[PDB]
């Protein structure tokens, strides 16, 4: 900021910057979603690898 | 030296009348004042664009989403395709 001697705008989007400082946040929204997925994808897991178990000593 | 001493004064004060004292210009037939800090002080912004980069536009990002909440026909289908790959497996 010291460089520009003539400045007039560096406070200017220096304020514009703090203001856009909280920018925009993320998404974890999934936990609906992503819990649903995993309990299907669980749920055909332990039924192959209990059936495999079976299958084995059969 | 009045020499270096006629010469400085003459330096100094036959462009004080453009920087000292406003009374812009005598001998440059256009004036000065509509030159540089009324033209081109917007001349970074006129050599730059305008109201989108200097402006600088702080954007709020587009919320990209999940698959929408919707499970079950598309996991039936991925199973039975599973299935068809476990097939050609």
């Amino acid at each position: 900021r010291s460089v520009l001697k003539n400045t007039s705008v560096i406070d200017k989007i220096e304020s514009y910057v703090k203001q856009y400082k909280p920018v925009k946040i993320d998404a974890s929204k999934q936990l609906q979603v992503i819990e649903s997925f995993e309990k299907h994808a669980m749920t055909n897991a332990k039924e192959t690898e209990s059936l495999v178990s079976k299958e084995l000593k059969d | 030296q009045d020499l270096y001493l006629r010469e400085l004064k003459d330096t100094k004060l036959a462009p004080s009348t453009l920087q000292d004292a406003e009374g812009n210009v005598k001998p440059w037939n256009p004036p000065q004042k509509p030159n540089l800090p009324e033209l081109e002080l917007q001349g970074p912004e006129a050599l730059k664009a305008y109201t989108e980069q200097n402006v600088e536009t702080a954007h709020v990002a587009k919320e990209s989403e999940e698959g929408e909440s919707e499970p079950i026909e598309e996991d039936w289908l991925v199973l039975d395709d599973a299935e068809e790959t476990k097939e050609s497996h």
